[PDB]
């Protein structure tokens, strides 16, 4: 008898798993395509907005401006945006991965085992992998030699994967200099990434120093030369009042006259405080009126106006000036020193170039170009791929990508299957089954015959050769010690463990029931 | 409330942010705030924790009442240009006259202040929720001043450790507060890979 | 329902407050008395 | 719904959003039924649960059972009025056994 | 809350004059009756002037039974 | 109480006796 | 009782009887009836036999024994007599509150010798201050406290920051008054319908005194007859003669809400019920049970007139007209007999 109003649905444990696992493989399937050294990359259009589209190729994003109905599916597209927020890629690899348990799981409901069962020992299953994992990590500390050298490795192996990846030997130096440049410090932040059209992609960069897009001031000089900086949030264009808003009444224009007038000796003399500091540069996030400028401009003493506070982060950050207000104590506040600013033209617009800085911390990459969505997403791929880069320094320890690793926790849970007797051994077998179809699946995008590569790869692991991975530049098993195919410990860590929650999740339900949408 | 059998929920605070693993997931014997600094250059760590509590923000105070003054002559600008900072000044000694380290308030701030406050190296929170505040002063055991003048070491808050945490790879952070001694709160963290988790 | 050959379930430690059951059984015996107690509904036209 | 073995619901909003769980309230708390004594239930267990908690894990399972056995002796034309009280006994024979 | 009528029948009922003046509790225009209360009729509050009026005076009669349109019809033909 | 059936049937006593005392309806839309 | 008697004269209906003979033997019978009532009512205080609640206590099990608590009838009788014990002499029902408490088993409801509020609101430190005051002193406002917050709108003109200064100190200085004259009564807990500053609850909290605002008047309107003291709107003509004492305060979690709980005043001629419930459509029903039990109950106080139940009066009444009718010839004598043939109904 009905229920629930018209347009609520109920959905019970057939109808409700099959649908769940439909859309899921939907969501796999959709994707698989795009991760892979070999993989490919997505074109997303708007629905309108004079087609605001993107060529993606980071399934998170992917996932992130598709709409989907399947709320499982959107379990996943969510649970992949915290891994994004993770680590950036993988996002790749692990919603693919969840699928295929999954659609593996699905096969062992045809199989008609209770799934509470395939939670045990899936979980069961994923205590070993991680372990397993964890006994195949690897560290490099003092070791800058090393740890330099395979931090290039990490790089190259998260850029073959994008656009990019023509030039990953260039970009694997930006982003490594540019994360040393963050001398320990994560926030990325502190790395501005400047997109313009223009120049090939080979022609993108990151500056030995600074680059500001904003505007000079009136006829300021536009190279400065052992510069002193100032950098403060104080408003000038919006003149320094008192925010309860006194009224000012007088009986004579005079009186008003004056005031005008004390107002400009106000701001004049709050300049001169600036100045007392004895700096040629000053900068504010905030809009600066024109006649203080002019008293700058009186001065000879170059300013820039209006930045906001994130390029002031950055800028307190590559100076070490400290933002400030109302200059009391010039000793007491510690200013900003470069050797050289200087207006310098690229593209189409002057940019405004900070030589000589005090500090590394903070840093900007020149981005020249071919595409928007080119631009776009080689921005995508960094970003991701400092992403990885800094929890590398946050972390520094490392496991060899290339299916390898994966097959590794395969292959101890398929000793750990037989140690397991009974229904769960299946289970045991499905989730490490699904694992070695990751490859596969990079194997598959290569195009050469998966079969028995991971069947020989199996062998191997099954042998105990841990360090022999895959080719993708010629497709076969190999040493990725010898080719530095390396990647994050914690990367996929958090792609086993979410995953594993995520199976979880998906499985545990068994019946789901719509609300009439308003 | 073992002498009155009972506990109020509201001294728990629930506290859950995505990513990480389940195991992550842990009580804090302490208060975490969906906040980070008022300044960026503040330190983000804290040993000591002379922690004050306010509500009044750091601006010129303004009764609420239909009020507005009638600046006429030169002076009048002057005397009012001249408190402006001075009033700024005053809170500033008052708060450093404290012997605090660390503060927190309810609501926005006055950059200039703000920056002031940065000069003296006692960092806080500001835009704090009303809860939440209250959470840190039964954490800390300190209590809540309307005013610089009436604030003293007494009602100051003190704690064990409090360190902001850049919990997010790429997201602002959170900041996190170890009080070490007896607490009639404590907070629980949660992390985990789903939302829905 | 671990299928552990111990029905103990003290042994198991499988424990519950008397408060809790005895709210929910008394709880749903309250309920389905008024429940019980309806005869008549007069639904208005959607 | 209801055990370790147990296994639980996905609900969907209606603006879109979604929640998986197992507490029943938070069940019934995002069904959106339209039957009258379906919503009693719903705040059956809401009252139930802020006054105790799970349990809703199965409180709601007692009554429909008792519900659904109340109908037999309905059918056997029983007055509920009857049927009522010794109810009423029988739990108080239950809690004092409890 | 009383109407113009209400106090215009009050001030009436008491012969004291209504004053628009707050302060001057005139004593020549001050109430006088025989007794004042509020009491409970019908589950309705009922403020109640009981009177004794020699000079005369604008009564007030009480109607209770059932059907408030008997009432109607009952006072119509009151 | 007594009153309870006491108002009970008197009430009911004129309920008829306003129930039996008209003879026709007029309806105005 | 109507339908049915129009139910035996619908057949003399379809006789063309005059509707004035109808009602006329109606208006008859009822008065007939009615005096009979008055003459077989029964009274107990010229007897022996009963104090003066146990009558009432038998008419509520009487009059609850048909709504959804039948069940546990002889529990709140007992609740309900001594509760009406207290409505003395106001004897309305307004005094008394009703607190439809979610949750919990009915049986476990309570009825408090003094007040409980469901409600409460959330400020800074109301969680903070003691929640236990063993034997407080109670302070009722009805003024709100708060900086000018809704009060009388004025500008002000000030030149000198320094009396720009003074005033907005003066403004607080406003607020701790009134507060000094809350603290210096030396009362522990202060109510108020109005919004009450935050800040206060903090000096309230930081001296160890109970305050709440937003308060419902109606149950401070019991909370001023419960404890006898005066609600309040002027802080310095207070006095302890209007401050509120109760035999002690607390306030307690009840179905996960946030009550606040007095009682034992010896002199309270107000209480109020916690209604603990399960369903929500239990309380209204069972308030609507409770409402009919006080009010019935407060008539019988009213009336120490009492009669049997069980359809027993009517029968008596319909015999007694029934021999009547055969009293009176005709036309009425009919209506006599249906008038008794209704009647007999129930």
């Amino acid at each position: 008898v009905n229920i629930f109003k018209a347009g609520a649905d109920e959905e019970r444990a057939e109808t409700a798993r099959l649908t769940s696992f439909i859309g899921a493989i939907a969501i796999g399937d959709l994707v698989k395509s795009t991760l892979g050294p070999k993989g490919m990359d997505k074109i997303l259009l708007s629905s309108g907005r004079d087609a605001s589209l993107m060529v993606t190729n980071d399934g998170a994003t992917i996932l992130k401006n598709i709409g989907v109905d399947n709320p499982a599916a959107k379990v996943l597209v969510d649970m992949s945006r915290v891994q994004d927020d993770e680590v950036g890629d993988g996002t790749t690899s692990v919603t693919v991965l969840a699928a295929e348990l999954l659609r593996e799981a699905e096969s062992l409901i045809a199989k008609k085992i209770h799934p509470q069962t395939i939670i045990a020992g899936w979980r069961e299953a994923t205590k070993a992998a991680r372990e397993a994992l964890l006994s195949s990590a690897v560290d490099h500390g003092s070791d800058e030699v090393k740890f330099r050298q395979d931090l290039m490795n990490i790089a190259g192996t998260t850029l073959s994967s994008k656009l990019l990846t023509h030039h990953k030997d260039h970009f694997t130096k930006l982003a490594v200099e540019a994360v040393l440049r963050l001398k320990g410090s994560g926030n990325l932040e502190a790395i501005h990434i400047i997109k313009k059209l223009g120049g090939s992609l080979a022609d993108s960069y990151l500056d030995e120093g600074f680059l500001l897009d904003k505007k000079i001031g009136v006829n300021q000089p536009k190279r400065i030369e052992n510069a002193k900086i100032l950098i403060a949030n104080t408003g000038m264009d919006t003149d320094k009042i008192k925010i309860f808003g006194s009224r000012v009444r007088v009986d004579s224009t005079a009186k008003v006259a004056e005031i005008e007038h004390a107002e400009k000796e106000k701001m004049k003399e709050k300049v001169e405080r600036i100045l007392k500091h004895g700096i040629n540069c000053f900068i504010n996030r905030q809009l600066i009126y024109n006649y203080p400028e002019q008293l700058f401009g009186a001065a000879g003493v170059m300013a820039i106006e209006h930045a906001d506070f994130a390029g002031v982060e950055r800028l307190a950050l590559v100076t070490g000036g400290e933002i400030a207000s109302t200059f009391d104590h010039p000793e007491l506040v510690k200013l900003g020193s470069c050797k050289l600013i200087e207006e310098v033209m690229i593209g189409e617009d002057k940019l405004i170039h900070f030589s000589g800085v005090a500090l590394g911390e903070a840093c900007t990459i020149v981005l020249r170009g071919a595409t928007q969505q080119i631009l776009d997403e080689a921005e995508r791929s960094l970003h991701d791929a400092l992403c990885v880069l800094a929890q590398t320094v946050k972390d520094s320890r490392t496991v060899y990508g290339g299916g390898c690793s994966e097959m590794l926790m395969a292959h101890a849970v398929t000793q750990l299957a037989n140690r397991t007797p009974g229904k769960e051994a299946v289970a045991m077998e499905s989730y490490a089954k699904a694992l070695r179809m990751l490859p596969t699946i990079i194997a598959d995008n290569a195009g050469y015959d998966s079969a028995d590569l991971v069947a020989q790869l199996r062998a191997a692991h099954s042998e105990g050769n841990t360090t022999a991975g895959l080719d993708m530049r010629e497709g076969t098993i190999g040493d990725m010690a010898i080719l530095g195919i390396t990647e994050s410990f914690q990367v996929k860590r958090q792609v086993l463990l979410s995953a594993a929650e995520a199976a979880e999740v998906i499985l545990r339900v068994d019946n789901i029931i719509k609300a009439a949408p308003r | 409330d073992m002498e009155r059998r009972d506990v109020d929920f509201e001294l728990i605070k629930v506290e859950g942010k995505v990513g990480g693993r389940l195991e992550d997931t842990k009580l804090i014997k302490g208060v975490i705030v969906d906040k980070d600094f008022s300044h960026p250059q503040m330190p983000k760590k804290v040993e000591d924790a002379k922690i004050a509590i306010l509500t009044c923000p750091f601006e010129p105070p303004k009764p609420k009442t239909k009020h507005k003054l009638d600046v006429t002559s030169v002076e009048d600008y002057k005397a009012l240009q001249k408190y402006e900072k001075e009033k700024f000044e005053e809170m500033i000694q008052q708060i450093k006259e404290t012997g605090a380290n660390l503060a927190i308030c309810q609501w926005g701030f006055d950059d200039e202040a703000n920056h002031l406050l940065l000069q003296n190296n006692l960092p806080a929170v500001r835009w704090v929720g009303g809860p939440e505040i209250e959470l840190i002063a039964i954490a800390t055991g300190g209590r809540i001043v309307p005013r610089f003048s009436e604030l003293t070491a007494e009602k100051l808050g003190f704690a064990g450790l409090v360190q902001e945490i850049s919990f997010g790879t790429t997201k602002d952070k959170m900041l996190v507060i170890e009080q070490c001694k007896n607490s009639r709160a404590v907070t629980i963290f949660i992390r985990g890979g789903n939302k829905m988790i | 329902c671990l299928h552990k050959g111990t029905n103990d379930m003290k042994q198991q430690h499988v424990i519950e407050t008397l408060i809790g059951k005895k709210q929910q059984i008394s709880l749903a015996t309250q309920m389905v008395r008024m429940i019980l107690k309806i005869d008549d509904i007069r639904k208005p036209g959607e | 719904s209801l055990g370790p073995n147990g296994l639980d619901k996905m609900m969907v909003d209606k603006d879109g959003d979604v929640t998986v769980t197992n507490d029943g309230a938070t069940i019934l708390s995002m069904m959106d039924v339209d039957h009258q004594i379906a919503k009693l239930m719903v705040e059956l267990s809401k009252s139930q649960d802020d006054e105790i908690g799970d349990g809703t894990t199965g409180v709601v399972v007692l009554a429909g059972a008792l519900l659904e056995e109340a109908e037999q002796l309905l059918d056997r034309g029983i007055h509920p009025i009857r049927i009522a009280d010794g109810y009423e006994q029988a739990a108080r024979v239950a809690i004092e056994h409890l | 809350l009383n109407s113009k009528w209400d106090l215009r029948r009050l001030c009436k009922t008491v012969g004291a004059t209504a004053l628009p003046r707050l302060t001057p509790p005139v004593l020549e225009e001050m109430g006088h009756c025989d007794s004042v209360y509020l009491s409970e009729v019908g589950d309705t509050q009922v403020v109640v002037f009981k009177h004794e009026k020699e000079d005369g005076a604008i009564s007030t009669i009480v109607l209770r039974g059932s059907t408030d349109n008997l009432m109607d019809d009952i006072e119509r033909a009151v | 109480p007594a009153m309870v059936r006491i108002n009970a049937l008197t009430a009911a006593s004129e309920a008829a006796c306003l129930i039996v005392s008209v003879d026709e309806t007029i309806k105005n839309p | 009782l109507a339908a049915e008697f129009l139910k035996q004269v619908k057949p003399y209906v379809e006789e063309g009887l005059h509707p004035q003979i109808i009602i006329r033997a109606f208006r008859t019978a009822t008065q007939l009836a009615v005096n009979k009532i008055k003459e077989i009512a029964v009274t107990v205080k010229k007897a022996d036999k009963v104090e003066q609640r146990k009558l009432l206590e038998k008419c509520a099990m009487t009059a609850l024994s048909s709504k959804l608590i039948s069940q546990q009838k002889a529990f709140f009788a007992k609740m309900v007599v001594d509760a009406v014990m207290m409505l003395d002499d106001l004897l309305q029902l307004k005094m008394i509150g009703i607190k439809k408490v979610q949750g919990g088993a009915l049986e476990d409801s309570q009825l408090v010798a003094g007040v409980a509020f469901k409600k409460t609101f959330s400020y800074a430190g109301f969680e903070m201050q003691p929640k236990k005051y063993h034997n407080p002193k109670i302070a009722l406002l009805n003024v709100e406290l708060e900086l000018k917050a809704e009060k009388d709108n004025a500008e002000i003109r000030v030149h000198t920051v320094e009396d720009y200064q003074a005033i907005v100190d003066a403004e607080w200085n406003i607020l701790y008054d009134k507060l000094e004259k809350i603290h210096h009564s030396g009362a522990k807990v202060v109510l108020s319908k109005l919004p009450i500053g935050d800040v206060a609850t903090q000096y309230f909290a930081d001296r160890d005194m109970f305050c709440a605002g937003r308060v419902p008047e109606e149950d401070l309107k019991r909370t001023m007859m419960a404890c006898g003291g005066s609600i309040q709107t002027s802080v310095n003509a207070l006095s302890a003669d209007v401050l509120g004492r109760c035999q002690v305060f607390e306030e307690t979690q009840i179905g996960g809400e946030r009550y606040n709980f007095f009682t034992g005043c010896p002199k309270a001629k107000t209480c109020t019920f916690i209604l603990r419930g399960g369903a929500e459509q239990f309380m209204e029903e069972t308030e609507r049970s409770l409402h009919d039990a006080i009010m019935i109950v407060r008539r019988a106080i009213k009336n120490d007139s009492v009669v049997a139940g069980g359809g027993a009066i009517e029968m008596e009444l319909s015999k007694y007209l029934r021999d009547y009718s055969r009293t009176i010839p005709g036309k009425q004598q009919l209506l006599i007999g249906a008038y008794a043939k209704a009647l007999e109904i129930i």
